[PDB]
RNA sequence: CUACACCUGAAACAAGCAAGAUUACCCGCUGAACUUAAGCAUAUCAGUAAGCGGAGGAAAAGAAACUAACUAGGAUAGCCCCAGUAAUGGCGAAUGAACAGGCUAAAGCUCAAAGUGAAAAUCUGAAGUGGUCAACACAACAGAAUUGUAAUCUAAAGGGUCAACCUGAAACUAAGCUCCUCUCAUAAGUUCCUUGGAACAGGACGUCAAAGAGGGUGACAACCCCGUAGUCGGAGAGGAAGGCUGGUGUAAGGGAGAUUUCAAAGAGUCGGGUUGUUUGGGAUUGCAGCCCUAAGUGGGAGAUAAACUUCUUCUAAAGCUAAAUAUA
RNA sequence: UGAGUACAAGGUGCCAAGCCGCAAGGUAGCAGCAUCACCCGACCUUGAGUCUCCGACGAAGGGUUCGAGGAAGAGCUUAAUU
RNA sequence: UUGAUUUUGAUUUUCAGUAGGAAUACAAACCGCGAAAGCGUGGCCUAUCGAUCCUUUAACUUUACAAGUUUUAAGCUAGAGG
């Protein structure tokens, strides 16, 4: 109940604001990939090679079974901490594998 | 440890001898502050003492009902005023870049404030030349020589008198307030389990 | 101060009213310093004048924020005392429209009925109401309005 | 192989910098016991004494990887509150902050990172020339520097395209004020009696007072002398690690708003594990070793551990910064 | 959750003033004490009907119990003593 | 045949008229034995026993404090581990 305290809808009634009027931000643009970025990173990737743990995860991904996927995750989780960062690294590695097929 | 009196709460347990604070400076200090303020006026003479402050609601549920002086104006507000942060600053206006407007009314108050400010303003350019933005006011204003306080010139009134209507009583009487607040609190309470039920009966 | 204090009248009595046998001594006599031995030789004290001192109660709040818990209460009896006399009388005689009392502006949030109300009609704007608050308000010829 | 160039190291020489002192207040470390728990190990005393290393007139801190979830607030610091509260503790003794709100004080800025590439546009020294000659302005010649100086930029943006509207180093030229230091000057009884070694005492007659604060004069003196008051007054001398404000005004320099296939931001760091230590911070208070060791709408945070869905808030891993504050 | 029939703020035993009465006593009943009743909340128990019906609301009806509570507010600041 | 049971509270002994140990009298239950009245809240009566913190258990629309779902973690009442 919007006009009331305690409803599933926050109590108070406010005149909403326009899309034009809203706060201008920059800092909210954080995770952007500028093509410059992307390219540079790919360059150095080729210049670099994969890291041993990255390789392990890679083999596991190439196979593709449930066990293999699990191990990929486990390793990412274990070397990096943060089940999340694991998920992210899985993404990156897959991208390179997939793009390597072509 | 003898009688019925309330369990003591130790104070001087550590070595406080090193840690005592004395208030005699206070006397002179007040005075110093005075002269400082005064010497500010004299050195600032044509201009006002306190720079322009927008206003907002306070940060707590209990404080919402009240009004408080903000540190700065929202860029959104300077926009609707038509001032650049830089300019507003050359004017004596106080700007705050991390504050954001989530309400029309909060824009309104500060617009009203800004405009009020500008209207009452006098601007001294390099002698006898005139200018455009926020503009610049006539040489004769140099003679006008205003020493003014911001609360006098750019204030904010509210009176509590709540208007009465009967037709509405006839209306309002047909609902039940308690029942309302209850079913609402309830809804917030069980929302999660309920949505989960929707999701589960859907799959 | 000083000339009122016992010392002055004790000068020359040798024990300073601390006793010849038990004289005024250090912590040993206090029974140990502070809350010392509350649980032991001081059991009787603690138990008797501060019962329930030692132990634990129900639920830890790691960071307790009071501001959002803030809810001043008003009772029915003081309602008309909030707004001026002008008002309640002028609408005792005038039945055309009825009085609106905002508990909010007075710094209160929930309305509890405590006493009883004049038969003259009111509208009360408050954050919360008690079953009985609403009862008596409505029965008076009055109405409850929910604020935020 | 030589000459030569560049990288690396070395000697002597020129010009500059550090080395000790200071203690009250400040910074970074290191770090106990007496004591209290009526015993005593945890604890307390306490991040306290002693010890060490660094400063300054203050230091530190500071422009959010903050709060809060509200119709939100918004750098740092001090006061008041919150509070003796949440929390910590042989949950014993006893420890114990902060948000919101009232004030004082107010201030915001510089880098790294696509962009000179129509051209290193940059920095340092400099025989010298002008000068207020130690402090300023130019300067032949020399070094530094593309394993990169200066202009744009720092997310509150910004680049690109418009653009109302603005600005002013150079040179020339008038009048002024601020602050500091050392000096020089200013009312009115020494009338009369009595007691006194001494009158500054007790009497009689007088005066000045925006001066009757206080001193010294042989004694409890406004009026004898220094002073006090008019005096943020007047007069003279010298000052600024070389104080502050004008008028023309050059090459040149800005930009509200508007639009746009544009829009790029810190790594053995953040994060995790473990071990210590620390905090009220309690299965993620701060920090340090060791072991892991990232990401890129990523990354922090949202006072209970781990997933999963949604929302909120800020941009860390580079820097500067007056004031209110502390001074045995 | 909140001092539950809007027109309430009680009863009883002790008992003070005022008013009667020469006196005996009569009338009245402030504060306090004791007791019984009501009330809010904890813990139990019960429920027609109502709706934003899966969780809330509430006519009627209760407790062998619990509370640093209601029931015509008694506080707050200052000084002193123990 | 399991009344060596379910709720509470009170009372007596020691007594700071605190706790604890025992036992008693009630009011609510759910039962057993008896034709029934009745008797059973352990042993004919007077002894046979144990706090705070912690753990464990039983029972409960208690909480994790932007919002949720889990898993986990905290609670309230009461036993056992002393
Ligand atoms: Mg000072
Ligand atoms: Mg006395
Ligand atoms: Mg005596
Ligand atoms: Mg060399
Ligand atoms: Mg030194
Ligand atoms: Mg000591
Ligand atoms: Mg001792
Ligand atoms: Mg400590
Ligand atoms: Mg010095
Ligand atoms: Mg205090
Ligand atoms: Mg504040
Ligand atoms: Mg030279
Ligand atoms: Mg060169
Ligand atoms: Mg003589
Ligand atoms: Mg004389
Ligand atoms: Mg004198
Ligand atoms: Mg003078
Ligand atoms: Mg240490
Ligand atoms: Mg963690
Ligand atoms: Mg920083
Ligand atoms: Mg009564
Ligand atoms: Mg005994
Ligand atoms: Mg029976
Ligand atoms: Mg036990």
């Amino acid at each position: 109940a919007k006009g009331q305290a305690v409803g599933i809808n926050k109590g108070f009634i406010t005149t909403q604001l326009e899309k034009k009027l809203q706060k201008h931000s920059a800092v909210q643009r954080k995770g952007k990939l500028g093509k410059r970025v992307a390219l540079v990173r790919q360059v150095i990737r080729e210049v670099t090679g994969f890291a041993p743990y990255e390789k392990r995860i890679i083999e596991l991904i190439k196979a593709g079974s449930a066990k293999d996927s699990k191990k990929a995750t486990k390793i990412a989780r274990k070397r990096l901490g943060t089940h999340r960062r694991a998920k992210v690294k899985k993404a990156l590695l897959e991208e390179a594998v997939r793009a390597q097929r072509k | 440890m003898k009688h019925n009196n309330q369990l003591p709460v130790a104070q001087l347990r550590k070595h406080q001898q090193f840690r005592i604070k004395t208030f005699f400076n206070q006397a002179a200090q007040k005075k110093a502050r005075l002269h400082a303020r005064r010497a500010q006026a004299a050195a600032v003479f044509p201009r006002p003492t306190e720079k322009l402050q927008p206003v907002v609601r306070k940060q707590t549920q209990r404080y919402n009902k009240s009004t408080k002086l903000g540190r700065g104006f929202t860029l959104q507000e300077l926009k609707a005023a038509g001032i650049s942060a830089a300019f507003a600053q050359s004017i004596g206006i106080k700007v705050d870049h991390r504050r954001k407007n989530r309400c029309q009314e909060s824009l309104e108050l500060n617009k009203k404030r800004l405009l009020a400010y500008v209207s009452k303003l006098v601007l001294f350019p390099r002698h006898q030349g005139k200018a455009k933005k926020g503009l610049v006011n006539d040489t004769a204003d140099t003679s006008s020589a205003a020493q003014n306080a911001l609360q006098t010139s750019v204030p904010l009134p509210s009176v509590s008198k709540r208007e009465k209507a009967v037709s509405n009583i006839a209306e309002l009487r047909k609902k039940k307030v308690y029942r309302i607040i209850r079913q609402e609190k309830t809804n917030q309470k069980w929302d999660g389990k309920r949505k989960a039920k929707a999701q589960a009966a859907a799959e | 101060v000083s000339h009122l204090k016992k010392t002055r009248k004790l000068r020359g009595h040798v024990s300073h009213g601390h006793g010849r046998v038990g004289k005024h001594r250090k912590g040993g006599c206090r029974g140990g310093r502070g809350k010392a031995g509350g649980m032991h030789h001081h059991r009787i004290l603690m138990e008797k004048w501060h019962p329930g001192y030692y132990g634990k109660l129900g639920m830890r709040t790691f960071h307790l924020k009071k501001n959002p818990l803030h809810c001043p209460v008003v009772n029915i009896d003081k309602l008309w005392s909030l707004v001026s006399d002008a008002t309640r009388q002028k609408y005792a005689e005038d039945k055309k429209k009825v009085p609106v009392i905002d508990v909010t502006k007075a710094g209160f949030f929930k309305v509890l009925g405590k006493g009883r109300l004049p038969n003259q009609p009111v509208v009360v704007k408050a954050k919360y109401f008690s079953k009985t608050a609403e009862r008596r308000i409505v029965a008076v010829g009055g109405a409850c309005v929910l604020t935020a």
